[PDB]
RNA sequence: UAUGUUC
RNA sequence: AGAGGUGAAAUUCUUAGAUUUUCUGGAGACGAACAACUGCGAAAGCAUUUGUCUAAAAUACUUCCAUUAAUCAAGAACGAAAGUUAAGGGAGUGAAGACGAUCAGAUACCGUCGUAAUCUUAACCAUAAACUAUGCCGACUAGGUGUUGGAUGAAGUGCUUCCUUCAGUACCUUAUGAGAAAUCAAAGUCUUUGGGUUCU
């Protein structure tokens, strides 16, 4: 029961908050540092998954790294595409920050 | 002879009139004088209003309590 | 017109029970069904103990004791009378 | 019981008592706004009615207002487009083709995986005899596990 | 001063073996078994050959030095048969009566954890 | 036969007899030295002979002939059995039984692996007829004593751990261990044998000899 | 329409050969003929090149793999052990 | 726990 | 200097050292004793440890829905063993076969050996006295002894037993209940004949 509950907030997020997913949508967000997390599919290219993770550094924002592929994390966000990369511009009423 | 019943108490549930078991109690908690309300059987963890402590843990049955502090029934 | 009421066997909630093998023939016999008998006998007897006790040392020796649990499919065990035919009222009986 | 055996009685069983306990001087101005914002903060009504059971001490919504949970959510507007029973079928079936791609030897998990298919298809089918579910509501086996949504 | 020995007793519905040899288990001092104690290419198995079989070897120990024995009892194999034959009888009963001193006493028939499939099928021997 | 001779046969310091057993090997024609024939060997004897107590009657140490000067051979430790006739005493109908086995080294590099056995106990008041434990129970207890093994083994050397091997001192902890989730009669290190053992140290067989 | 009852792909060899060659034969060209899934990319468009090689359509990169099949079990039993430890 | 047909 | 094996033998192994003793390494199968008129599973079936994944059931519930249910032609999943296909494995057992015995004969029972098979993987096959020879769901009808898993209340020493109850699972007795009877707490509540349903 370690990916369920992440799976569950991620639900959460996408029925009640605003997101963006795909790689230059969520470097733009964290440029202008609207976003407040970050999630890299464990299938993310090593290049840009290191991108992310600095650019997240740079703008003080927490990056987890998704347990799945982006396979996985695209059913896991209710949609029938690959994500590979996911920034959340605002949480809903969803505990995914503690 | 089974209208006037009255010793079925140990009986199972679903007797000749269906009652539950289980109840709600007021507890205070000795030092702490707190109001709060509980449910036997509960299945969740619970916390005191005026000082955040333990009361109960959730088992299959009717949970633990705390070694002290006075539980009484809300029934009137 | 079915003998028994547990038709020789002692299966209940219960689909397969693995076989053993008969002490006495080898015969597969499925184990709810073949009849132990659980042996602690002496490595000797009465008269070879009191020889090898007196022969032997620490003046308290103790002889061992064989465990041997043994197990037999129904036609070695009544053969070798481990279990008896009995009469229809006294088939019931078990102790 | 649906498959299987095994009767299993267990239950709960309402009091006698229709109307809210004499005890409870709590009104009923803003338990309704309670559930409401426990399903915001996302919970199925199930998990909402026991967490009011537990926690605040409210127990049979019914009692204290003359209107169900799932009701007034629906009222509200917050109710979910699949039903949560149905849901519940279709994420262990999720679960259990995730298992069994991996190990296709589980016969076990096969069979099991069958009859919880053939429950939520009977399920599917009533709440689509009901208004419940639109008419052409399938639950083809490919994107079950999005369906979730 | 005592010299021990170990006895390895086999008996096994056919020839006892009766196998002394040192504390190690190498290093034999004397093996008699049964077979050629009679010659009737039965009775291998039988308490008189045992009983002059386990005799012979005490004489044969006598002469070699070592007084004192440790019986290891064993029966047939993990597979054939659990008890004894009939030789072990009479050939702890002769050793005692031999004169030799005897200590402990075990027995180590093989002991199968494992059911290595036995002889005969499933219907078992029919005699 | 007329070229053997006969070798004595040592045991270490934490023993009580020290002198247990005689060999006898071959005559040193060489192509052998007749010494390597004598390293090497197991010897199985009773813990009764080696420390003149009947209590101790139900445990084998296995020594191996590791060093030989003149005519006495040394040994050292190399593992321990309970005796079958006991093994099979305490097994009776009525009652589950646990084993349970761990691999350990000691401070000195000795890889053992030891077995214990557990039975489960009637108690006074149960007025019943089995003692049988829940498969959890038998989980949590096996997991239990392989830890007790595994510390107690661990956190010593093969020496003390040996001398601890003769009281006993590790089932009756075991039993003070699992007496709180369940009962248990008597439990032993059933057997203890020796998966590897470190280059040898006649330096240390000496001085745990003298 | 179904066009062949249970040849498939192997309708292309007619009547020749035996119907058992026929039939190991499909059962082996299935997977060699089928895509499979890239873990570099997560897309399942993997296909066979040559006897060994498996090019992945997207990412354009190429594994070492099976004749016939991207992975052998042979192989992930020995990839199994070495993660293992 | 050798074998031992038929009317 | 015999060893195997048998009712007795013989085939067979054995001075080149058989059998036997001890040690080391490898191999395959199996998982004893605990082990039960005990547990789980739709059935077939499932017993070394640990981890992960997965499901089920009972219990407790003042949690949710509100008839969503019962049984089912066709249709579908699973389906012991043997057998078939292809790789691997191949110790032990061992349909075939070969010998040695027994016998009037013995191609059998017994013994020695031994191919396929048994084991794993991937596919077929779809059959068993696949049996409680007893279809599934529901109601009612009686006492006791147990036993497995929960929950309730109380008491010997934080810990163990007793009470009640639910759900399994057996057994004993009893029928002015049934049956041809054996027997059956269902195979009863059937000429006082109709709760529902499928198959034969």
């Amino acid at each position: 029961s370690a990916g369920d509950n992440i799976n569950a907030k991620l639900q959460l997020v996408m029925k009640s908050g605003k997101y963006q997913f795909g790689r230059k949508s969520c470097l733009k967000a964290l440029r202008t540092g609207k976003g407040k997390l970050v999630i890299v599919s464990s299938n993310c290219p090593s290049i840009q998954r290191s991108v992310i993770e600095y650019y997240a550094m740079l703008s003080k924002c927490g990056v987890h790294d998704y347990h799945g592929d982006n396979n996985d994390l695209g059913t896991a966000c209710g949609k029938l595409f690959r994500i590979s990369c996911l920034v959340i511009t605002d949480v809903g009423d969803s505990d995914i920050i503690k | 002879n089974p209208d006037p019943v009255e010793e079925s108490k140990k009986h199972k549930l679903k007797r000749l009139i269906p009652t539950p078991n289980s109840y709600f109690m007021d507890v205070k908690c000795p030092g702490c004088l707190q109001i709060t309300t509980l449910f036997s059987h509960a299945q969740n963890v619970v916390l005191c209003g005026s000082c955040n402590i333990m009361l109960c843990q959730p088992t299959g049955g009717k949970c633990k309590l705390t070694e002290g502090c006075s539980f009484r029934k809300k029934i009137e | 017109p079915k003998k028994r009421r547990n038709g020789g066997r002692s299966k209940h909630n219960r689909g397969h029970v693995n076989p053993l093998r008969c002490s006495n023939c080898g015969r597969c016999v499925p184990k709810d069904k073949a009849i132990k008998r659980f042996n602690i006998r002496n490595i000797v007897d009465t008269s070879a103990q009191r020889d090898i006790k007196e022969a032997s040392v620490y003046s308290t020796f103790q002889l061992p004791k064989l465990y041997i649990k043994q197990c037999y499919c129904v036609s070695c065990a009544i053969h070798s009378r481990f279990v008896r035919v009995r009469s229809r009222e006294q088939r019931r009986v078990r102790k | 019981r649906m498959y299987g055996k095994g009767k299993g009685i267990s239950s709960s069983t309402l009091p006698y008592k229709r109307k809210q306990p004499s005890w409870l001087k709590q009104k009923p101005s803003e338990i309704e706004d309670a559930i409401i914002k426990l399903a915001k903060k996302g919970q199925t009504p199930s998990q909402i009615g026991a967490t009011l059971r537990d926690n605040y001490g409210i127990p049979q919504v019914k009692s204290v207002t003359g209107n169900k949970i799932l009701r007034i959510l629906r009222a509200q507007g917050i109710a979910t487009t699949i039903p949560e029973d149905l849901y519940f079928l279709i994420k262990k079936a999720v679960s259990m083709r995730k298992h069994l791609e991996k190990n296709k030897k589980d016969k076990d998990c096969k069979f099991r995986l069958i009859l919880t298919e053939s429950k939520i298809h009977r399920i599917s089918r009533y709440y689509k005899r009901k208004k419940l579910l639109p008419s052409n509501w399938k639950y083809q086996s490919s994107t079950a596990s999005a369906l979730i949504a | 001063e005592l010299v021990f020995g170990v006895a390895h007793i086999f008996a096994s519905f056919n020839d006892t073996f009766i196998h002394v040899t040192d504390l190690s288990g190498r290093e034999t001092l004397v093996r008699i078994t049964g077979g050629m104690k009679v010659k009737a290419d039965r009775d291998e198995s039988s308490p008189y050959a045992a009983m002059m079989a386990a005799q012979d070897v005490a004489a044969r120990l006598k002469e070699l030095g070592v007084t004192a024995i440790h019986i290891k009892l064993r029966a047939s194999g993990g597979t054939k048969s659990k008890t004894p034959g009939p030789g072990a009888q009479s050939a702890l009963r002769a050793l005692a009566r031999s004169g030799l001193k005897i200590g402990r006493i075990e027995d180590v028939t093989p002991i199968p954890t494992d059911s290595t499939r036995k002889k005969s099928g499933r219907r078992g021997r029919r005699l | 036969f007329t070229k053997k001779e006969w070798y004595d046969l040592k045991a270490p310091k934490m023993f009580l007899v020290r002198n247990f057993g005689k060999t006898l090997v071959t005559k040193t024609i060489g192509k052998k030295l007749a010494t390597d024939s004598l390293k090497g060997r197991i010897y199985e004897v009773n813990l009764a002979d080696l420390n003149n107590d009947e209590d101790q009657a139900h445990k084998k140490i296995k020594l191996s002939c590791d060093h030989i000067i003149n005519r006495d051979c040394y040994t050292d430790f190399c593992g321990l059995s309970i005796t079958r006739d006991k093994l099979c005493s305490l097994i009776r109908k009525g009652y589950t039984l646990i084993e349970g086995h761990t691999d350990v080294k000691t401070l000195d590099n000795y890889h053992l692996r030891m077995f214990c056995i557990a039975f489960t106990k009637k108690r006074q008041n149960q007025t019943k007829s089995t003692c049988y434990a829940q498969t959890s129970q038998i989980k949590k207890i096996r997991k239990k004593m392989v830890d007790i093994m595994t510390a107690e083994a661990s956190k010593v050397l093969l020496k003390d751990l040996v001398k601890k091997f003769i009281p006993e001192s590790i089932g009756k902890e075991i039993e003070k261990q699992c007496k709180k989730i369940y009962p248990l009669q008597n439990v032993l290190i059933r057997k203890v044998k020796i998966l590897k053992r470190p280059k040898l140290d006649i330096s240390k067989l000496m001085e745990l000899h003298t | 329409s179904r066009r062949t009852k249970k040849v498939g792909l192997t309708g292309k060899y007619g009547t020749r050969y035996g119907s058992s060659l026929r039939k190991q034969i499909k059962k082996i060209e299935l997977m060699q003929h089928a895509k499979y899934l890239c873990t570099f990319c997560g897309k399942t468009a993997t296909k066979r090149t040559c006897v060994g090689i498996w090019k992945c359509k997207k990412c354009k990169r190429k594994v070492c793999g099976g004749a016939w099949s991207l992975t052998t079990p042979a192989a992930v039993a020995a990839k199994s052990t070495i993660i293992r430890l």
